[PDB]
């Protein structure tokens, strides 16, 4: 699997 | 929200020639920015993501750039795949996740002239006390055209339009004006006038009601 | 290969409900942040929600807020939409999707990377309804060169969709055209054919018309004007 960058916080 | 606004709305192209979609956002989402491919009706591809970065499985033709609120996706050597509709996606200022309005793709042609047909209501219609009267463009490119119906030398429906021909890859396009049965009794000459870049001169198809 | 399997869709009433499920498999489900997008007709796509990978973080997209509810059964590796108080404006083709992980698993990626097929949701009033076929007459007004246009216009239906043939399948030169919804609230398609003006005494041409959910089927012939 690829990995991003989290754009919106929990 | 921030809206996506891509350019052009359709893009005519033949496989080998290069595709240049631009996509701008009302405000930045700095290089969030993703392309997707879809089919109507179909599970959308990713293609691009964070303006420049090809997917896994997507190939070189397919590159991206910009950043902020100006990108634009660049598809060279186009191939019969491709043929399809773009959209961009931005995941830099969200909620909402938005979406352009899309861009197609469609295969070039040579422009063909419409062969315009036009159908007054059958008699079982008028039995049932409405009338339906059916202008037809058959086959004819580019896709934009100005159907217009006019009755009594009045201009006045609804009309949907064929996906490109399988074979031609002209369109083809259905127009129904729909009367009472009564009106249509008030009026005598029903026409369907036609601008297409494919006529030198505008076309009208006429009947008169009650003529044989 | 992910998959993503919808259902729950139909027609429904407006005032009244459907709950989309979305089947996955062909990735770690309880792993991926879950998204549900919507497309209307000849529309661009539409965000409606996402929710978090163990159904502990939701958000939504104004329109559907307080209406709609995303969540997720994670050991039956389902994820769901309910879509309350459902409204004509909701009607649209709705995909469910999976978002790529991100590195620290602080949030959502927002990288929406696999779609389903998506299910189609209908939000009407009309009442189902099967639809009237009336014959386009070949004729003077229909012809050119050696080639006459006649077909059938499959009007005032509900709901979508119906099919349409020819000759019961003999019959090239058939543009069966989208259908249409009308101010009414139904449907109306026209099909037409092309075939040689020689033929319009020879042959007899016939549109066969089905619209399932009414249980409607129609052969009707068309005939030359008269
Ligand atoms: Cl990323
Ligand atoms: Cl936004
Ligand atoms: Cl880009
Ligand atoms: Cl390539
Ligand atoms: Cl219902």
């Amino acid at each position: 699997e690829t990995i991003y960058n989290t754009t919106l916080k929990y | 929200e921030v809206v996506l606004t891509q350019s052009p709305a359709t893009l005519s192209l033949s496989p080998g020639e290069r595709a240049t979609i631009s996509c701008r956002a009302s405000q930045s989402v700095g290089g969030y920015l993703t392309w997707y491919q879809q089919k109507p009706g179909q599970a959308p591809r990713l293609l691009i993501y964070d303006a420049s970065n090809r997917a896994t499985g997507i190939p070189a033709r397919f590159s991206g750039s910009g950043s902020g609120t100006d990108f634009t996706l660049t598809i060279s050597g186009l191939e019969p795949e491709d043929f399809a509709i773009y959209y961009c996606q931005q995941r830099g200022n969200w909620p909402p996740i938005t979406f352009g309005q899309g861009t197609r793709l469609e295969i070039k042609r040579t422009v063909a002239a419409p062969s315009v047909f036009i159908f007054p209501p059958s008699d079982e219609q008028l039995k049932s006390g409405t009338a339906s009267v059916v202008c037809l463009l058959n086959n004819f490119y580019p896709r934009e055209a100005k159907v217009q119906w006019k009755v009594d030398n009045a201009l006045q429906s609804q009309e949907s339009v064929t996906e490109q021909d399988s074979k031609d890859s002209t369109y083809s396009l259905s127009s129904t004006l729909t009367l009472s049965k009564a009106d249509y009794e008030k009026h005598k000459v029903y026409a369907c006038e036609v601008t297409h870049q494919g006529l030198s001169s505008p076309v009208t198809k006429s009947f008169n009601r009650g003529e044989c | 290969q992910v998959q993503l399997v919808e259902s729950g869709g139909g027609v429904v009433q407006p005032g009244r409900s459907l709950r989309l499920s979305c089947a996955a498999s062909g990735f770690t489900f309880s792993n991926h942040g879950m998204h549900w997008v919507r497309q209307a007709p000849g529309k661009r796509l539409e965000w409606v929600a996402v929710i978090s990978y163990d159904g502990r973080h939701e958000h939504y997209a104004d329109l559907v807020k307080g209406r709609f509810t995303i969540s997720r059964d994670n050991s039956k590796n389902t994820l769901y939409l309910q879509m309350n108080s459902l409204r004509a404006e909701d009607r649209a083709l709705y995909f469910c999707a999976r978002e790529g992980l991100s590195r620290d698993n602080s949030g959502f990626t927002g990288l929406i990377d696999y779609w389903g097929q998506g299910t189609m949701v209908t939000v009407s009033s009309a009442s189902t309804k099967g639809p009237s076929v009336f014959p386009l007459a070949p004729s003077s007004k229909s012809t050119s060169g050696g080639t006459a246009a006649l077909g059938c216009l499959v009007k005032d239906y509900f709901p979508e969709p119906v099919t349409v043939s020819w000759n019961s399948g003999a019959l090239s030169g058939v543009h069966t055209f989208p259908a249409v919804l009308q101010s009414s609230g139904l449907y109306s398609l026209s099909s037409v054919v092309t075939v040689p003006s020689s033929s319009l005494g020879t042959q007899t041409y016939i549109c066969n018309v089905n619209h399932k959910p009414s249980n409607t089927k129609v052969d009707k012939k068309v005939e030359p004007k008269s």
